[PDB]
């Protein structure tokens, strides 16, 4: 009933940002949300004296509309207010995602705060200049209601951590993470205890996660029955550009077997120096690289590579060169680019909060104002990344294919 | 007039103090003109008399432009005054408009001075009538003044929420607002309508806001913000491209400004070679020399211009539909309409966003912007006819590195049709001649060569002068093809180039690589290799070392 005061970092204004123009049935839908909401006394209408704004979608996670926040610019701009994580929840056999975010809006928002949380739900064709509301509680996506809630979060949860000592629970903004590694029966069975202990306490609550198999994914080299030149040149490439990763590579008994100035569909037998240091390059692929160490001050950054027949491949890292992590997703295709690389992305921000507990910064291979319209359709996270948009097609794609 | 509206609170920006800017003298007859406008604002409440207490100032004037008019130059206690909610930036488009049996306009006489002012904030509008013996008529707003930063955010608002109750009431009169008017729309009896308009009238005559009677109320047709409104349709406002012999910058602002303004009716409007002529643009002073594409382009728009073009209103119960059409190099031109004949409105598309790209790329990236400017005008999406078939566009972006959103869509065959000019190699070829290419350039003398050795036996170099590594690397590659069969298989170490030929252009900014392509499309098949620099891979290697003896 008691508000905790909230400040923004000094020397930073509210957020500013431009409502996205929405279909017809996106903005119906955000009109019935916000009247629920309204009558609720979750939001309240705002006059003209409040200029700030915080862009708002209407998305499914699904067969009713829900309403999403890109809080991306307020969180940047209270952060000091709102920035622990365990390095145990990527060991375990089995996580699952919880979504506590309903829990929010028990708690009333700082009342000074409030103008900072306005949104404007748009008009068609500049009609009207649009519904404009406030949160009167903490809204679901802004990093001080986790931060706020922490308390009664503790205080609901100290019970079950007292009788599951081994079960890690990680908070992430509206979702809570739940790794055990126990079977899969009896995980599902300790989830559920989890879930009903939360309901009967008044929290509302609506994801398999496996991190004990992921990894990053080895370089791996052809393997041919007969080689031609061509085959030799993209092979010794691919392995030129590895051995900035792996310094032991080494392609002299390799590019030796195109001595001359060969037809480039030319069947070239590999010797056997040659095929020694193609072995011995494949074991040193194997083994991981080292002095790739992870700095929390500093963003992650994500790129991913479309590779054709569904699959995408991704490399997470902070500096040139150095992967925390690489992987490739598939999509058993009414498969879409757009459908696939929406999902891909949803699942690199998840296993980057699991392992590292915040999200990475995207470079998307598509177009800026295709992602802008599109990117909602598909999305079912109540979180939202950074992102960028950029081209380098070069060889990088078949490289990390 | 004034009316029992509540007040916005406003403040000024945090650590600000109210303006002091001092009065300057003013004619006699000006003073005059001040004293008997603020008696009679006085007399309807608008502004009141002030103690001597109130430190503030804002100089005020006096001009005819008879009917002397008072205006006050608020600009500094603009700047001291906190942000509001950015008032309707965008206008409702045209095409976006619901047809509707009967529409009116009403306009708001002194809209602004019928809304109050925040009590708190009154002192920080003090102004003051000059005394010709310096003495001194202080003065002070109640009402939203004209010129202040807040009058449109306020207004806007306040008239929002006047309107509310009656809206209830009337689910089926469609109320505009638009800065200080509205425009009511309805499907009843002109009778019916006319009487719902005297209502609202009334309504709002009730909180202090006069507007119209039938004869004074405006008729159709409705010169708004650059278009004309008739019943039935639309369309732009007279265009004058004008006709001088030499061109400065700002005169082919305001030209492509125009013509941009008219393509969104006028179909074919181009625009391109003029606004390339704006590159480095500098100054709006310089004469810019115009290109004969520039003239030519120019040329074309007078002749469109020549005829008379209307676009339709919208009704939410038919399809909505978007063509495309080639326009030329780079140019595109689409349709919208729901009618087959009857425009909604018209466009075009003429970015390269890149030195080279190839029709398909740009094909998609026209439907992008068709896509976002229907969801802005009317809340959806359209269906696309096009005239680009499966196949086609289904190879373009499964080969496509980029994700692409393409949506379902109907082949119209209308030449010219889009195509793939050529595609590249996946393989290797058998048979077919390999060259080895290599270019090469001192990056002070600017002088380079360009050569190739190939598996026949055959060497070659080629001199240039002012040129660049990147530049001798392509030129290479357009030797490679000039000298080749049909078929041709060509190793770079550039991945310079190797990135230019792989995204398989059919336009380019650069005469080489439009040379390039020219060759390409003659070619039958051709398969382009790369190889890392300096390591000894055969060919490779040859042509290096013959590149730079
Ligand atoms: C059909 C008869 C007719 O005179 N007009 C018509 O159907 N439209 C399209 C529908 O437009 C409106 C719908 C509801 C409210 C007002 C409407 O008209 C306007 C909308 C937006 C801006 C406007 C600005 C002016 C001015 N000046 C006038 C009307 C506006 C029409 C649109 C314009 C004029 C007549 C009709
Ligand atoms: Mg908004
Ligand atoms: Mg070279």
């Amino acid at each position: 009933i008691e508000t905790v005061p909230v400040k923004l970092k000094p020397g930073m204004d509210g957020p500013k940002v431009k409502q996205w123009p929405l279909t017809e049935e996106k903005i119906k839908a955000l009109v019935e949300i916000c009247t629920e909401m309204e009558k609720e006394g979750k939001i309240s209408k705002i006059g003209p004296e409040n200029p700030y704004n915080t862009p708002v979608f209407a998305i499914k996670k699904s067969t009713k509309w829900r309403k999403l926040v890109d809080f991306r610019e307020l969180n940047k701009r209270t952060q000091d207010f709102w920035e622990p994580h365990p390095a145990g929840l990527k060991k375990k056999k089995s996580v699952t995602v919880l979504d506590v975010g309903d829990a929010y809006f028990s708690v009333p928002l700082d009342e000074d705060f409030r103008k900072y949380t306005a949104f404007t739900i748009p008009s068609i064709n500049n009609e009207t200049p649009g519904i404009r509301y406030q949160y009167n509680v903490l809204p679901q996506g802004w990093k001080g209601s986790p931060a706020i809630f922490q308390s009664s979060m503790t205080k609901i949860l100290e019970p079950f951590k007292k009788q599951n000592p081994d079960i890690v629970i990680y908070q992430y903004m509206d979702d809570l993470y739940v790794g055990s590694d126990l079977e899969i029966g009896q995980h599902r069975t300790k989830i559920e205890e989890l879930r009903q202990h939360l309901l009967r306490w008044g929290l509302t609550t609506p994801y398999e996660l496996h991190p004990d198999k992921w990894t990053v994914q080895p370089i791996v080299l052809p393997e041919k029955d007969s080689w031609t030149v061509n085959d030799i040149q993209k092979l010794v490439g691919k392995l030129n550009w590895a051995s900035q990763i792996y310094p032991g590579i080494k392609v002299r008994q390799l590019s030796k077997l195109l001595r001359g100035t060969k037809a480039l569909t030319e069947v070239i037998p590999l010797t056997e120096e040659a095929e020694l240091e193609l072995a011995e390059n494949r074991e040193i692929l194997k083994e991981p690289v080292h002095g790739v160490y992870y700095d929390p001050s500093k963003d992650l950054i994500a790129e991913i590579q479309k590779q054709g027949q569904g699959q995408w491949t991704y490399q997470i890292y902070q500096e040139p060169f150095k992967n925390l992590k690489t992987g490739k997703y598939a999509r058993m295709r009414h498969t879409n680019d757009v459908k696939q690389l929406t999902e891909a992305v949803q699942k690199i921000t998840t296993e980057s909060i699991v392992i590292w507990g915040k999200t990475p910064k995207f470079k998307l291979p598509i177009q800026k104002e295709t992602w802008e319209t599109w990117w909602t359709e598909y999305w079912q996270a109540t979180w939202i990344p950074e992102w960028e948009f950029v081209n380098t097609p070069p060889l990088v794609k078949l490289w990390y294919q | 007039p004034i009316s029992p509206i509540e007040t916005v609170p406003v403040k000024l920006k945090p650590g600000m103090d109210g303006p002091k800017v001092k009065q300057w003298p003013l004619t006699e007859e000006k003073i005059k003109a001040l004293v008997e406008i603020c008696t009679e604002m006085e007399k309807e409440g608008k502004i009141s008399k002030i103690g001597p207490e109130n430190p503030y100032n804002t100089p005020v004037f006096a001009i005819k432009k008879t009917k002397w008019r008072k205006l006050v130059d608020f600009r500094e206690l603009n700047k001291r005054t906190q942000d509001f909610w950015e008032v309707q930036l965008g206008i409702p488009h045209p095409a976006g408009l619901k047809k509707k049996k009967s529409v009116t306009v009403l306009d708001v006489g002194d809209a602004y001075f019928s809304v109050p002012l925040d009590e708190d904030f009154r002192k920080y509008t003090a102004f003051t009538i000059p005394s010709i013996n310096n003495p001194g008529i202080r003065y002070q707003y109640n009402v939203l003044p004209q010129g202040w930063k807040g009058s449109p955010a306020i207004f806007q608002s306040s008239m929002t929420k006047i309107l509310e109750p009656f809206a209830a009431q009337n689910p089926d009169i469609v109320i505009y607002q638009y800065m200080d008017d509205l425009y009511v729309g309805s499907d009843l009896e002109i009778g019916q309508h006319r009487t719902k308009i005297e209502e609202l009238r009334q309504h709002l005559l009730r909180w202090g806001l006069t507007t119209p009677d039938k004869k004074h109320q405006k008729e159709p047709p409705f010169l708004w913000m650059g278009y004309e409104l008739h019943p039935d349709k639309w369309t732009v406002q007279p265009i004058v491209l004008p006709e001088k012999d030499s061109w400065t910058v700002n005169d082919i602002q305001k030209l492509v400004g125009k013509l941009n303004w008219a393509s969104q009716i006028y179909p074919g409007i181009k625009v391109r070679q003029l606004s390339k002529l704006l590159r480095g643009t500098k100054a709006l002073t310089e004469v810019i020399p115009l290109t004969e594409e520039a003239e030519l382009e120019l040329a074309e728009n007078r002749e469109i211009l020549k005829e008379p073009v209307h676009g339709v209103y919208y009704d939410p119960s038919k399809d909505l539909i978007a063509e495309i059409q080639k326009q030329g190099q780079g140019q595109w031109t689409y349709q919208i309409y729901q009618e087959p004949f009857k425009n909604l409105k018209t466009g075009k598309y003429a970015r390269m966003r890149g030195a080279h790209t190839n029709d398909v790329k740009q094909l998609t990236e026209a439907v992008q912007k068709i896509t976002t400017e229907s969801i802005v005008i009317w809340g959806k999406t359209p269906k696309f006819k096009l005239p680009i078939q499966k196949e086609t566009w289904e190879t373009w972006w499964t080969e496509y590195w980029q994700a692409t959103w393409i949506p379902e869509w109907e082949f119209v065959n209308t030449p010219p049709l889009v195509k793939l000019w050529y595609q590249l190699e996946k393989e290797p070829i058998v048979g077919a001649e390999t060259f080895y290419v290599d270019g090469a350039a001192n990056r002070e003398t600017k002088l380079g060569k360009a050569g190739y050795v190939t598996n026949k036996g055959r060497q070659k170099v080629v001199p240039l002068t002012n040129t660049t590594n990147q530049k001798t690397e392509l030129q290479a590659i357009y030797l490679a093809l000039q000298d080749s069969g049909l078929e041709v298989n060509i190793v770079t170490d550039s991945q310079y180039a190797l990135g230019i030929i792989q995204a398989q252009p059919d336009k380019s900014e650069s005469e080489l690589v439009n040379q390039i392509i020219e060759q390409l499309i003659k070619k039958e098949k051709v398969y382009l290799a790369w190889v890392p620099a300096h390591k000894g891979i055969g060919g490779n290697e040859q042509v290096d070392k013959l590149v730079s003896a």
